[PDB]
């Protein structure tokens, strides 16, 4: 008493399960009450996580206070101590868990059956005492409160399938939200429910990390489980159970993996925006460590905010810096909101639908896209249709033979100095979901490429991918073309031709998949183009690099008295007011955007005899006139196979946009006419 | 157990602090801001700390200073009891939702106990130095488990215990190894309530002695330092600091039967980031309401201008445009930051190329020495890894990352390797350096603007040929630069004696305390990064220069308190320079680009900057098109 | 560090002091009689020690009674730190020269923990529990140093240092053993400053079962109480007492490595001396306004007397005289202690000898129940060593040292060794014990009033023989009996049909609360030691009688506030009657010496003690030599 002082804390955990458990049962305004509905979900085995939405308490609460109820501050308990109500929260649902209305068959999850007969078990333990107790004669309330005394029932821990999260409550609709920097994370905030605005840079495997680790007695006959909370775990070796230690002749007890309750478990590791770092300081990272269901929803260079309960951890550093009760912080995620969605994870729900019918409903949606690529940049037209094109993407072919056609579009820009190849390709950074941005000769040397390296988390030697392996399914904008070594040279063109990078080094022989579309800009030779010269002169390119690009612009910065008014006009409105100065056509915001172009990417459109014969006679007509200008100063490189399927990849890139399932006669004269103009610069 | 002397240092403490009035009136305004944006959020909270003069400790009583300065253990930590008193005296209106401990932080002239962990030695300890030095490690922040809270679900009551270790108080201890709880007295089963524990900040840096007074191919020398809670995060590695604390013995060092010597080490009271040239620490500057009426007094000057581009660099001859320039530069534009994430860039770069001993290197030292944040490099003497950032499982800061929002001054930039040149294109235009190495995808802010020198192809600046062969540098990298000024010397006889007076009037110079035949001494100037305002050495013989200490301020003050917005009437000159510099037929000495647009752009902003005006007018894009004009072509139109 | 349980607690009895304003009036007496004899001397100082009662605390809050009572270390303490705060509340006006803690004291009904020192198993440890027993040792009031105060002399500074024990609280502490600082922390030497250190009496005596509840034939039961600074030397070995503590278990019992069991002894928190009769101990009682009113408007009457002398024994029929010179002895005379050191003899002296059955031994009975300090003694029931002091190196009190300033009823006078009879001359006059013996010369104090009861020679009083053959006493005894009445068995037919009609209305008594054939309960009286005046059963059938305790509230009162004065107007009748007694010639009954003298002196101080006069006036020296003449003669003048 005197030792282990109590303290009066302003928090009654009992009436606040009782407002817990009230906002279960009664909360219906998100047929009848959404969480119900929800556990009804998760007892026929339709759903194993269960997220708590802050919004939903905190309407429920002020529903409460407008009929005149004096409700605690339930959303207000819970970010400040989060970790206390995931298990109060287990508890109430335990409470009020509904009957399934399915029964167990051969097609459910063995830990489904597994806490099935645990259930069963513990229900017939219960009834074996009340029967046994009857029948010694010695009121049913009694008898029940007896019975639970002498009962070893499996605890509610061990029968429950679900996984609990906290949703934060929106800004808009609201402190477990508002997105905070790694630095703005102090100890102040230990223990809460907190939100994380970052980039993660590192995911590790999704490995089983045991929470409460089963063992068998051979002996008593007895199921023993041993809870494991750290790093690590003595396992037990005498059986602990009621008649063993009753007894003299202990029993020494196995490990049961299948009785054992595992959770998928990931370490990942967030890191600051640059926007959040401050002046000449250096980025510093957060451990996040990802639980239950909600594993491999985070991947390395994913921007998102991640909201989860702030906690702390032993101390893992040198003994001898130790001054007190030092203490390692991570992030147990709850909730993760992606800034730019995956085009894999697009679904056609209403509002999707909605916003792209208010899309195509307002017409010209191949140009209103295009435009909206970097709106602040005037007057590359042609440029930003190609660079949408490269974002839809053409449509990838897998022949029976096991063949494979790339179905994605490399776009080279070569051009003058301050012609915004560099401002086109973070913008097409910023659209794309998966988009990195390299300059060649950095140190990209070994991004290009993936460097072995031990796991920290996990005992394994893994490679981590680098700049062509972390846009895989994305974008690669390389700028400074020009300037790469040889080794990344080759690199780019094993992507870009069969999607993937083989190394056979010192330690590693595999074949990485890299299933980027590379944009890269470029400077020509000399650094601003001779017209005197020769164009494939001037381009710093081989015959095969080239080859491999499907769309190659040269854009050259000529002096114009009209076109030079109407570029500073743009740009001095653009530095006047942060936005375009078209005021008749409005830019497309960039999440609806990527929304647009995630549907459009879902249909694969087919090419019919129609089409596909006037592309055959295009591309003949595109080989003779090839032929016909080897060395005519306006020479290009011949056409090839490659700009056949160039040509197809556009054509099918455009009927994509017009979410279509037919390759039509538009799209390959779009196709056409874009190859032509992508060199109509030099004249 | 209460003790009679430390009563006694405490009311004499609190007498101090009464005779000394500002001190009540730092707590005071401490605890009202507090108050403030409490109630006002039912942005941040100052901490518990304040400032003591050790001078007027002194001052009023030189025992409690040396008792402080000599025996901290035994006088701080009653003048801290005693400043608690009082501001729990003064709390007459407490923050919404003794208490809350004041901490103690110390200035002033420490004498003796002014070192360096060179000269830090063990008969220094248990004595309250500072020391200053440069920050090799900053260790995490780590959270410290000061007061653990549980809660017994069977009896529902909140039970607490209080940790204590040996770095947080100055005098030993009895140690009370108290074990965490993990069930109650009387077996109830705990569970810890995180959110209502206590968790302290505590970080632990390494303070080496300065390389600039470290001696020279001698290993150096560190010292430990231990902040906690209000010092975390005020330094990072490569700082020039000054921690104030007391220099404390812990452990039994080997005595204790279960080390060599025993682990000494500063808990730190006091840290000062110091502004030392070419480091990553800017230079705040105290801006009293004198500073602020005579800058606004200057700026209504219609050649203020004038008077702040000769002020720069009385002691170069000439240089007027580059001097304008170099000014435009350190004022610079304002970034553009659209909704969409695409930035403009608002740093002004300048090339100089030019013959031998026209004075570049001397306007890159000026500038270096004069910047807010400076950091000074030569090219080929820090390479791409040396300018850019570096991977060592985690990334060291280059030149150009630490001197984010601030000048690169790059002397001898053709002698720079293509390697380099690649990440200097990046740096110049995006402001960004993207690392992309070993497993480390980074984008790190190098807004800065690069003011660089360099020499011709063949050491003399052929006037025969055309610029283009005479810099040997690439057109790409060439267009980066905003300001490419080229100067020849030029052998003419007005020039030659008139230059000739200038250099012999400033090698004729005295400091006004020395003497005609006196050494004139020379610091290192470690500033704090926390009086007349014309200069009265002319080596001009004329409009009135102003001191470098006050353009500085006057820099800073445009520099912070002025973002400028463009106009109609400023867009309309710009324009139209644009399109007769892209189109016209000149011969320039560097290339016409959208860039050029955006130098006009940002000159003009600059220069509505140096007028403290908040619109630019036709007035300034007039003189940055000047200024361009000059630096293309060489007009004085 | 701070308990909510605690400071519950604390505020809960805050509340029960609030509601009940008698604890407040007690501790506002306390402080004020502090004060005012602190700034009256710059008499005793009252002790900061409140009596709660249980009962109210039960009706207050049953929970708070019953921690009070089952887990007293968990409750008392809040309970004393309550007091404390409220107390230091109340005091405005500090004593001249929290704060002085108070201690709690309890009364009332106890039920199961109402216990005897049999009966205190190990069941009731860490209880508060009321025990019930005989003190049979009282150990040295010895100090304990519970803080020492040094100088250091090289310093010239006080230091001090707190020492705790197990038997201090009643919580368990960390045993911290402190050793006693015989240097500074630094090597001076230290100078223990006695005066300035602080020292607690502490005692410890030893309680076991009373003789008149214990078993016959068994060993006895006891039980160790400690007393700490205020409670030492309120009671004296043979003394019934009733302390009220906590049953505390101490030590390890032989668990620690380094006892057959653990050592358990009461923390005493109350002592109340209990009157037992034949006991050391006096029976005050309480004495409202109402009583000292009902006191003085009898005293008024005339024949109060008479109704004092009824009232004694009415269920003795007769002996009217004898029952007046009971009372007379009741009262006694005042003492005379001249300056030279000579002692005049105050106390009161009969006896009656007497044929068998005339009630000599329930008029003995009866003044050993009624009396507020009387010892019962059989002759050769106790002897010399057994009435007057015994040498044990120490000294036991016998018979007649108990009842110092008391009444010796001795039964059987007549069967008294001479070896005895020595020492009862002794005790009789001069009213003092002198030992000298085994190197102890001590003179003991029994100033005791002595009423005896004996049989003639022969068994029946010869009325043919004379009284000196009859008694068989020698005449120095005899002469130290103030009055020895002779008292005849004669068979009268009135007087015998009168005292059998007495008799059986005396056996035909029913009490207020029992049936016709409901045995009568009877227990032992165990007054503690600190409402009709007159008596409803009559067995005469006539003056009122007053009943039994408000007789001996009047015999305090007038014992105790009453000295009277003798004057000439009653020194002129009893020169006369004593010169009369002296010369004339009658064949008395006793001798008449200057003892007789002193008999009338004290017999009329006893009468007008009676009437609450402060002055003895005529009145009174007539009725003394009347009651003397018929002690002596038999006269009924
Ligand atoms: N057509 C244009 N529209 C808008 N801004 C442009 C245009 N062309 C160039 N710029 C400007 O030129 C600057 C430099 O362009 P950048 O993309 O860095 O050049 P490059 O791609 O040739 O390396 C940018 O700030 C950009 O705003
Ligand atoms: N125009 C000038 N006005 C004043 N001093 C000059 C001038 N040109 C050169 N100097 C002097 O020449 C010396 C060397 O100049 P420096 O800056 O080293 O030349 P460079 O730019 O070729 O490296 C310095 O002391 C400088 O003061
Ligand atoms: N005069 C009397 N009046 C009333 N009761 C008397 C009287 N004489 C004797 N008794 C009764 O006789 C009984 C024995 O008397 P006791 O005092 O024992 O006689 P003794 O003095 O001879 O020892 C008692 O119950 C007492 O009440
Ligand atoms: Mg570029
Ligand atoms: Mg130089
Ligand atoms: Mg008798
Ligand atoms: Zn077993």
């Amino acid at each position: 008493s005197a030792a282990l002082p109590s303290i009066q804390l302003p928090v009654d955990y009992n009436n606040l399960f009782n407002e817990i458990t009230d906002f279960l049962v009664t909360f219906k305004q998100d047929k009848g009450p959404k969480y119900m509905a929800m556990l009804q979900k998760v007892a026929n085995r339709e759903l194993n996580s269960v997220i708590i939405d802050l919004d939903d308490i905190l309407q429920y609460q002020n529903e409460k206070f407008l009929q005149g109820t004096q409700a605690d501050d339930l959303v207000s308990a819970i970010q400040q101590n989060a970790n206390h109500f995931t298990e109060l929260f287990c508890r109430a649902i335990d409470n009020n868990m509904p009957l399934p209305t399915k029964e167990i068959d051969y097609k459910d999850d063995v830990l489904d059956v597994i806490l099935n007969q645990r259930r069963l078990r513990n229900e017939r333990m219960l009834s074996d005492r009340t029967n046994e107790i009857r029948s010694e004669n010695l009121m049913n309330d009694a008898l029940r409160e007896v019975v639970e005394d002498e009962t070893e029932l499996f605890p509610p821990n061990l029968t429950r399938r679900y996984f609990l999260y906290f949703k934060p409550l929106s800004q808009n609709c609201a402190i477990s939200s508002k997105p905070l920097s790694v630095r703005q994370i102090k100890g102040d905030f230990l223990g809460q429910l907190i939100t994380v605005r970052g980039i993660i840079t590192r995911v590790s495997d999704v490995k089983p990390a045991v929470e409460v680790i089963a063992y068998t007695c051979d002996q008593c006959g007895y199921e023993v489980f041993q809870e494991v909370n750290s790093r690590t775990f003595t396992p037990l070796s005498e059986c602990t159970s009621e008649e063993c230690s009753q007894n003299q002749t202990k029993g020494q007890l196995f490990m049961s993996t299948r009785a054992s309750k595992f959770s998928a478990f990931q370490e990942c590791k967030i890191q600051e925006l640059s926007q959040q770092v401050p002046v000449g300081h250096i980025p510093r990272s957060l451990n996040i460590h990802v639980n239950g269901t909600l594993v491999r929803s985070l991947s390395p260079g994913d921007i998102v905010d991640v909201t989860g309960i702030f906690l702390p951890a032993p101390y893992t550093g040198f003994k001898a810096l130790k001054a007190g009760l030092l203490t390692e912080t991570y992030l147990e995620a709850q909730f993760v909101r992606q800034h730019k969605k995956k085009f894999a994870s697009f679904s056609l729900t209403s509002d999707v639908e909605e916003r792209v019918m208010e899309l195509i409903t307002s017409g010209d949606v191949y140009n209103r896209l295009a435009k909206s690529i970097a709106p602040e940049i005037y007057g590359n037209l042609d440029v930003k249709k190609a660079l949408l094109l490269l974002l839809v993407g053409g449509v990838d072919k897998r022949v029976g033979d096991g063949m494979k056609i790339r179905g994605d579009i490399n776009v080279c820009l070569m051009g003058d100095p301050g012609v915004a190849k560099s401002q086109l390709l973070k913008a097409i950074c910023k659209i794309s979901p998966r988009g990195v941005y390299t300059t060649g000769k950095g140190s990209s040397g070994v991004g290009l490429t993936a460097a072995v390296m031990k796991d920290p988390v996990t005992d394994e030697m893994i490679l981590e991918g680098g700049a062509l392996v972390l846009a895989d399914n994305g974008i690669c904008c390389i700028d400074e073309f020009d300037k790469m070594d040889e080794s990344d040279r080759t690199a780019i063109h094993e992507v870009m031709e069969q999607q993937t990078i083989s190394i056979s080094k010192a330690g590693i022989n595999t074949t990485l998949n890299a299933r980027t579309s590379i944009l890269a800009a470029a400077n020509p030779l000399y650094g601003r183009y001779n017209p005197r010269l020769s164009p494939l002169d001037n381009i710093n390119l081989p015959a095969a690099l080239l080859s491999r690009f499907d769309i190659l612009f040269l854009m050259l910065d000529i002096p114009s008295r009209d076109d030079d008014e109407k570029l500073a006009e743009h740009v001095t409105y653009v530095h006047m007011h942060n936005k375009q100065p078209d005021l008749d056509f409005t830019p497309v915001e960039p999440s609806k955007m990527r929304e647009y172009i995630a549907y459009a990417k879902t249909k694969r459109p087919v090419m019919s005899e129609a089409v596909n014969d006037y592309v055959v006679q295009a591309y003949i007509r595109l080989r003779q006139d090839s032929k016909r200008e080897m060395d005519s100063k306006f020479s290009f490189g011949q056409a090839t196979p490659r700009t056949l399927l160039g040509i197809i990849r556009l054509s099918q890139a455009l009927a994509k946009l017009r979410l279509a399932d037919m390759v039509d006669i538009d799209d390959v004269e779009e196709a056409l006419r874009l190859v032509r103009v992508s060199k109509e610069s030099l004249y | 157990a209460p003790d009679a002397v430390f009563g006694d240092r405490v009311r004499r403490f609190q007498e101090f602090l009464d005779t000394f009035t500002s001190y009540r009136d730092s707590v005071r305004s401490i605890q009202v801001y507090n108050s403030n944006n409490a109630a006002n959020y039912n942005l941040n909270i100052l901490p518990h700390r304040i400032i003591i003069s050790l001078d007027d400790l002194r001052e009023f009583d030189r025992s409690f200073w040396s008792g402080i300065l000599v025996e901290p253990a035994y006088f701080i930590p009653p003048a801290e009891k005693a400043l608690t008193d009082l501001a729990d005296s003064m709390d007459d209106v407490p923050h919404p939702n003794s208490r809350h401990p004041w901490k103690l932080s110390f200035k002033g002239s420490f004498g003796a106990h002014a070192l360096s962990p060179r000269t830090l030695t063990a008969q220094h300890l248990n004595k309250l130095v500072s020391v200053e030095g440069i920050v090799t490690k900053t260790s995490l922040v780590r959270p410290k488990l000061i007061r653990s809270v549980h809660y017994a679900a069977k009896t529902g009551r909140f039970h607490y215990r209080d940790y204590t270790d040996a770095t947080t108080t100055l005098t030993t201890r009895i140690p009370t190894p108290a074990i965490y709880p993990t069930e109650d007295t009387e077996g109830n089963k705990l569970t810890t309530e995180y959110g209502y524990s206590t968790f302290i900040d505590h970080q632990r840096i390494t303070v080496q002695e300065m390389p600039e007074m470290a001696p020279a191919g001698q290993l150096p020398r560190s010292i430990d330092v231990i902040l906690d809670d209000d010092l975390v995060d005020k330094t990072k590695p490569g700082d020039r600091v000054n921690v104030v604390g007391v220099f404390k013995s812990l452990g039994a060092g080997g005595m204790n039967q279960s080390l060599i010597g025993f682990k000494t080490l500063i808990l730190g009271n006091t840290v000062y980031p110091l502004h030392a040239r070419s480091t990553g620490v800017a230079a705040r500057q105290m801006l009293t309401d004198f500073d602020i009426r005579n800058i606004n007094k200057l700026s209504k000057k219609k050649d203020i201008f004038d008077i702040l581009s000769q002020s720069l660099a009385p002691s170069i001859y000439g240089h007027d445009h580059i001097k304008k320039a170099i000014l435009l530069m350190l004022m610079g534009g304002v970034e553009k930051n659209l909704e969409n994430g695409s930035h403009l860039r608002g740093d002004i770069n300048i090339l100089m190329v030019g013959d031998p001993s026209t004075a570049k290197s001397q306007l890159l030292r000026f500038v270096l020495n004069t910047a807010s944040l400076a950091i000074a490099t030569t090219g080929r003497g820090s390479s791409g890894v040396g300018l850019t950032a570096a991977v060592t499982r985690r990334l060291e800061a280059g030149a150009m990352v630490l001197a984010d929002r601030g000048v690169v001054c790059i002397d001898e930039f053709d002698k720079m390797t293509d390697v380099d040149r690649v990440a200097i294109h990046e740096v110049m235009e995006q402001q960004t350096v993207t690392i992309a190495k070993a497993g480390i995808h980074t984008t790190l802010n190098a807004r800065c603007s690069v003011i660089a020198a360099a020499n011709p192809v063949f050491g003399q600046y052929d006037v025969n040929r055309d610029p283009h062969q005479n810099i040997a540098l690439p057109d790409s990298l060439l267009s980066r630069f905003d300001l490419l000024f080229v100067v020849t010397d030029d052998i003419n006889e007005i020039r030659d004696r008139s230059i000739s007076e200038h250099v012999l009037r400033t090698h004729r110079y005295l400091p006004p305390g020395y003497l005609e035949g006196e050494p004139v001494r020379e610091r290192l100037n470690l500033s704090l990064a926390v009086d007349h305002v014309f200069e009265k050495f002319n080596p001009l013989l004329i409009p009135k220069l102003v001191t470098i200490p006050f353009l500085r301020k006057y820099v800073q003050y445009a520099k912070e308190r002025v973002i400028p917005q463009l106009t109609q009437e400023a867009i309309n000159v710009i324009v139209k320079n644009y399109t007769d510099l892209r189109n016209d037929d000149n011969t320039k000495k560097s290339p016409i680009t959208a860039r050029t647009l955006e130098t006009l752009i940002r000159l003009a902003t600059a220069h509505a900057k140096v007028r403290l005006s908040k619109t630019v007018n036709k007035v300034d894009a007039k003189v940055a098109a000047n200024l361009l004009r000059f630096a293309l072509l060489g007009e004085d139109i």
